[PDB]
């Protein structure tokens, strides 16, 4: 799987 | 929300050519811009993310550029499978996640004038109290076409257009003018006036109610 | 190959509800955030909602707020979309989709990478109704060269879809147009076909129309205008 940046915090 | 607007709406190209599609945002999303490919009624496919990164399995002819509010998708050496709809998506300022209105990549071909035909209402329909008149535009290109109903010389319906023909890549259009039978009988001339780039001058197909 | 199979769509009345299901396989469901995105006929993709991998955080598009609820049952690898108080403008093709993984799991990525095939939702107060099939008679006004156009007007039916074939399928030259939603709330479509004008005597042309929702089946013969 490719890993991406989170753009919306929980 | 961050509104995404693409340009152009439709791009007419043929295999081997280069497609250039733009996507502009109302405000910055940094480089968090994604490009998708989709065919009508089908599952979208991820092509590029973060403006220029190609997704797993995506071929080199697909490239992206831009940042903030101005982006560009480029597809060189176009192949058959590439003719589809392309959408940009942003994940830089959400919720809500937003998408562009899409850009269609259609198969290019030469000008083709439409064959215009007209159909009066059937006897069965008139019995029921309604009258639908149909104007048909067969196999023309390009897709833009001005179809106007003219009744007794006066401008007035609903229409729909087919996908590009599997064989000649042309379009066909059907327009239906519906009236109550009472109104239908008040008029005498029913015409469909067609303005299209394939015709040196507008074509008016007409019939007079009751003429034999 | 990720597999997302949707179901639960259909036709519903305004004010009523539906609950869509999205069966996932081909990836570790419990590790990925999931989304619902909709697309109205001829319109662009509109994001609907998102839910975290563990179903503990959710976000909605203003338009469905307080009406729709996104949830998931990881044991069943199923994502849901509860749709209450449906409105006509909620009509659209609904897609479920997964988003890519984040590196630190501090939040969503918003990277919608794999999508399902979609399930259709139609909201209308129209009653199920079969179509009236009227002939579009070939005539001097529908002929060009040695070719004549004739067809069938499949009018006033609900809901979609209908199928049309000519001479039980024996008939190139068919152009069955996209249905059109009328002001009445009923659909209407035309299917036209071009044939050699020289055949108008010799050959009988019949359009076979089927509208499964109303169990309607009609074979209307289309004769040259008189
Ligand atoms: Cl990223
Ligand atoms: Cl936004
Ligand atoms: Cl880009
Ligand atoms: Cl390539
Ligand atoms: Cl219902």
């Amino acid at each position: 799987e490719t890993i991406y940046n989170t753009t919306l915090k929980y | 929300e961050v509104v995404l607007t693409q340009s152009p709406a439709t791009l007419s190209l043929s295999p081997g050519e280069r497609a250039t599609i733009s996507c502009r945002a109302s405000q910055s999303v940094g480089g968090y811009l994604t490009w998708y490919q989709q065919k009508p009624g089908q599952a979208p496919r991820l092509l590029i993310y973060d403006a220029s990164n190609r997704a797993t399995g995506i071929p080199a002819r697909f490239s992206g550029s831009g940042s903030g509010t101005d982006f560009t998708l480029t597809i060189s050496g176009l192949e058959p499978e590439d003719f589809a709809i392309y959408y940009c998506q942003q994940r830089g300022n959400w919720p809500p996640i937003t998408f562009g209105q899409g850009t269609r990549l259609e198969i290019k071909r030469t000008v083709a004038a439409p064959s215009v035909f007209i159909f009066p209402p059937s006897d069965e329909q008139l019995k029921s109290g309604t009258a639908s008149v149909v104007c048909l535009l067969n196999n023309f290109y390009p897709r833009e076409a001005k179809v106007q109903w003219k009744v007794d010389n006066a401008l007035q319906s609903q229409e729909s257009v087919t996908e590009q023909d599997s064989k000649d890549s042309t379009y066909s259009l059907s327009s239906t003018l519906t009236l109550s039978k009472a109104d239908y009988e008040k008029h005498k001339v029913y015409a469909c006036e067609v303005t299209h780039q394939g015709l040196s001058s507008p074509v008016t197909k007409s019939f007079n109610r009751g003429e034999c | 190959q990720v597999q997302l199979v949707e179901s639960g769509g259909g036709v519903v009345q305004p004010g009523r509800s539906l609950r869509l299901s999205c069966a996932a396989s081909g990836f570790t469901f419990s590790n990925h955030g999931m989304h619902w995105v909709r697309q109205a006929p001829g319109k662009r993709l509109e994001w609907v909602a998102v839910i975290s991998y563990d179903g503990r955080h959710e976000h909605y598009a203003d338009l469905v707020k307080g009406r729709f609820t996104i949830s998931r049952d990881n044991s069943k690898n199923t994502l849901y979309l509860q749709m209450n108080s449906l409105r006509a403008e909620d009509r659209a093709l609904y897609f479920c989709a997964r988003e890519g993984l984040s590196r630190d799991n501090s939040g969503f990525t918003g990277l919608i990478d794999y999508w399902g095939q979609g399930t259709m939702v139609t909201v209308s107060s129209a009653s199920t109704k079969g179509p009236s099939v009227f002939p579009l008679a070939p005539s001097s006004k529908s002929t060009s060269g040695g070719t004549a156009a004739l067809g069938c007007l499949v009018k006033d039916y609900f809901p979609e879809p209908v199928t049309v074939s000519w001479n039980s399928g024996a008939l190139s030259g068919v152009h069955t147009f996209p249905a059109v939603l009328q002001s009445s709330g009923l659909y209407s479509l035309s299917s036209v076909v071009t044939v050699p004008s020289s055949s108008l005597g010799t050959q009988t042309y019949i359009c076979n129309v089927n509208h499964k929702p109303s169990n309607t089946k009609v074979d209307k013969k289309v004769e040259p205008k008189s």
